[PDB]
């Protein structure tokens, strides 16, 4: 299908002088690069993240960040000591690029302000926010005319630059990216959603890649009453699901939990309700 | 204009709940704004020093994400925790986690 990089920045600025900022690179949902804030490097998470990408490569688009980094903060901090009532406030950047199926690319730069959409750069021009309306026409002002020779190192890094860094990664990365890990799965017993009722849950952790099916099935028709939880995050790339049933005691023998995933390769994981039924 | 989100935190083991054998705890931290936010993992009250999390992470709404995760091996006796702190919560919020 579809896979994208990312490298998402965010700022936070607390008075005249004192504003933070945070980087990271990310391969779809995968944390490929951090960033050191003292020495203003890229941290490479990963033996491939360099990404068929020299040294030099590297250490020019770390110096390229670190002016960015300081540029940027200067004009936003000159402009905003003018109010001091704003601060403290926010911006986000999440930059990056999209690879369709087909190998067409897209790429992505995106800012919000206060957790608000502010502005993006959409084909080859800064398009304002509709809801932003003064600081979004105002951002887009600048950028759009004074600060130029930045828009033509956005259109290149997100357009030219981008796209082969991923394809590098997704090549110096085959063995992790295209990884299979089989969940494993367990059930238990959940909190009474009443009195004779009871609640089965079933759990499935550490699974990749993220997508899965999980159901509570009697035989072949699976129950309909099933929630199913959020797919949320383990450590070391894996994922966790939770299906949950509530069943009259007594309905509650005969129901089983079955489990799909990629990686189990046809045969599913299939586990029954025992409860307190075996001696 | 600025946009609040309340902290949603979601605290679940890695693997079972096998009491006495080793284990992750992880709190999930989701879909909140604006990015400071104070996420601790109690044992039985007092806050675990060994914890890790990963790096600030937000979706596509902006809303921030953080994935607190420590090791520990579960005891009958003992209780677990997550407990937040963020400008959308007038007190710090604890969710406990349940053996499940
Ligand atoms: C890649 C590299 C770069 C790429 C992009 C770069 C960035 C992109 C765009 C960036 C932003 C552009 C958009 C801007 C829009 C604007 O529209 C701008 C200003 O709008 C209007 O301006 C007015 C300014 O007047 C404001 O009115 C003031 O409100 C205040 C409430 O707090 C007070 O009421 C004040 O009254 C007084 C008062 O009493 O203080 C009266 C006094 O008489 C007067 N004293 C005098 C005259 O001497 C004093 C005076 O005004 C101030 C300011 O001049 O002087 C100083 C002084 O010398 O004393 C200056 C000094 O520097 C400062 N001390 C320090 C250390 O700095 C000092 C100090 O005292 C205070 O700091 C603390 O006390 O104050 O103000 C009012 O005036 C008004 O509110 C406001 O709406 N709106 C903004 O939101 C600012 C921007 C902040 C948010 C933007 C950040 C996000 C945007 C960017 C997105 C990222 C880039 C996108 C892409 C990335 C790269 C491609
Ligand atoms: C600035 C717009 C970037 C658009 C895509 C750039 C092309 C990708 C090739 C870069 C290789 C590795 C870069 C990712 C790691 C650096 C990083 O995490 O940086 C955040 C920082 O700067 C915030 O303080
Ligand atoms: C400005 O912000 C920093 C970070 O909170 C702080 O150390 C500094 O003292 C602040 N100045 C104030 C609150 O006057
Ligand atoms: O397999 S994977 O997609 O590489 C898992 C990524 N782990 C992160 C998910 C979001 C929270 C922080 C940790």
């Amino acid at each position: 299908e579809h896979v994208s990089f990312h490298v998402i920045q965010i700022f936070s600025f607390v008075n005249q002088s004192w504003a933070r900022g945070q980087g990271s690179g990310w391969l779809d949902e995968l944390q490929t690069h951090g960033w050191d804030s003292e020495s203003g490097t890229i941290i490479f998470l990963h033996q491939w993240s360099k990404g068929q990408f020299s040294n030099e490569e590297l250490s020019d688009l770390e110096l390229l960040f670190r002016f960015y980094l300081f540029g940027l903060t200067r004009e936003i901090q000159d402009h905003a000591s003018q109010d001091y009532s704003k601060y403290p406030f926010e911006v986000q950047v999440k930059a990056g690029c999209e690879l369709h199926s087909g190998g067409s690319p897209e790429g992505f730069f995106q800012v919000a302000f206060n957790g608000l959409d502010l502005l993006s750069f959409q084909q080859t021009t800064w398009v304002p926010s509709p809801g932003c309306g003064s600081l979004a026409q105002s951002v887009c002002h600048l950028l759009n005319h004074q600060y130029e020779g930045v828009t033509e190192t956005v259109y290149n890094l997100i357009r030219s630059t981008c796209p082969r860094f991923l394809l590098g990664l997704l090549d110096a990365g085959k063995m992790y990216v295209h990884r299979q890990v089989r969940p494993e799965a367990w059930l238990s017993s959940g909190p009474s959603p009443g009195p004779g009722r009871l609640q089965l849950v079933c759990h499935v952790s550490g699974f990749y890649p993220k997508p899965v099916w999980v159901m509570w099935m009697r035989g072949e028709q699976e129950q309909q009453g099933t929630q199913l939880g959020d797919i949320l995050p383990n450590a070391n790339g894996t994922w966790y699901l939770r299906a949950t049933l509530d069943v009259a005691d007594g309905e509650a023998a005969g129901l089983s939990c079955r489990v799909k995933h990629s990686s189990l390769e046809g045969q599913d994981i299939i586990l029954y309700w025992r409860g307190s039924l075996v001696p | 204009a600025a946009i609040q989100r309340t902290p949603k935190i979601q605290v679940y083991s890695r693997h079972p709940a096998e009491n006495g054998k080793s284990n992750f705890l992880n709190c999930y931290v989701s879909g909140f704004h604006p990015s400071d936010i104070e996420v601790d993992l109690l044992k039985n009250g007092e806050r675990i020093e060994k914890v890790e999390h990963s790096d600030l992470s937000f979706s596509k709404d902006w809303s921030f994400y953080l994935l607190y995760y420590t090791e520990f091996t579960p005891t009958e006796k003992d209780e677990y925790a997550c407990r937040v702190n963020h400008v959308t919560l007038s007190q710090p919020k604890i969710v406990k986690w349940d053996r499940d």
